[PDB]
């Protein structure tokens, strides 16, 4: 999987 | 021993896994690395050399590899690759970025005459053939999961005041342990304010946000792995590899070629084919060490 992505809150 | 390596794209659209090897013969010692990056290469590029100089020059400091003060070498290990990290960090807010937002893993294994250490952060993976018996000689940093390391991982990030979604810190990084990634460590204050900025959470949900320490650090955990006559082959592998392949697997696969025609760097290249084959959707690659035995 991509290791990195947009982040997000819980 | 004998070395066959093999580093290759695959099915992703960028290759930001690299490999290095660098030997002493009069020394009897060997360094061998397999690095895993993630959003850009920049940090893969420093750690190439930079990693290297700073470990041979942590365990040169007192002629150290075969003291038998595990402690002390454990140690200077840890400090070479927080030092190193430091310097990226540096490196990547000077001469960066604007953009750049890169990190690295890193699984490292260092012989010298009959002994052999492995530093490791992330998510490549090193197991061993001995006596036709797999070791499999590291755990993975991720922030979900069940082995020893993944508990202890995912609580030492909720302790700094991160979170976890979608099996990412922050729904964003898939390992907790890297290089670089500045926005998890000297940045992650600046990161709450991007995401507003850019709509991904609201003013009032940083104010709740109380960041004590690094989400990600660049700590390896350090292993001593005996070498015995008996020790057949090991192998480090990035996770393009080990996500589609099971170590049990690789391991008789990789006695299977060496027994049919003895050459290392054919079994490698031979082990990444079956790896695409399955259609592993990462970079991979792959350092065997063949010592020969039976
Ligand atoms: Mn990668
Ligand atoms: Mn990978």
């Amino acid at each position: 999987r991509k290791t990195v992505a947009k982040p997000k809150g819980p | 021993m004998r070395w066959g390596y093999t580093s290759v794209q695959g099915f992703r659209d960028e290759m930001e896994d690299d490999i290095v090897i660098r030997s002493d013969a009069v020394d009897s010692f060997s360094y061998a690395a397999v690095f895993d990056g993630h959003a850009g290469s920049s940090s893969v590029k420093f750690l190439r050399e930079e990693l290297y100089k700073e470990c041979v020059g942590a365990l040169q400091a007192g002629s150290l590899l075969n003291g038998g003060d595990f402690a002390a070498i454990k140690e200077a290990l840890i400090k070479a690759f927080e030092s190193v990290d430091r310097n990226l960090l540096k490196w990547l807010e000077a001469n960066g970025d604007e953009e750049d937002e890169s990190g690295s893993t890193a699984t490292v294994m260092i012989i010298r005459n009959d002994v052999s250490f492995i530093a490791h952060i992330g998510e490549s993976c090193a197991v061993l053939s001995r006596s036709g018996q797999i070791e499999e000689l590291t755990d993975y940093h991720r922030p979900y999961g069940s082995s020893r390391a993944a508990i202890q991982e995912v609580k030492r990030v909720k302790e700094a005041g991160g979170w976890i979604v979608n099996g990412r810190i922050c729904g964003d990084i898939a390992v907790s342990r890297a290089f670089g990634d500045i926005r998890f460590k000297t940045k992650k204050n600046d990161m709450l304010k991007k995401g507003v900025d850019e709509g991904r959470w609201s003013e009032k949900f940083v104010s709740r946000i109380e960041f004590k320490g690094d989400m990600v650090v660049a700590t390896p955990d350090i292993f001593q792995v005996p070498l015995t006559s008996d020790v057949e082959f090991i192998i480090l592998a990035s996770d393009g590899l080990w996500d589609y392949m099971k170590s049990s697997d690789v391991v008789s696969y990789v006695r299977d070629q060496l027994r049919k025609h003895g050459n290392v760097q054919l079994a490698c290249e031979s082990l990444a084919q079956v790896a695409l084959d399955r259609r592993s959707q990462d970079n991979i690659s792959i350092i065997i060490a063949d010592l020969g035995r039976t």
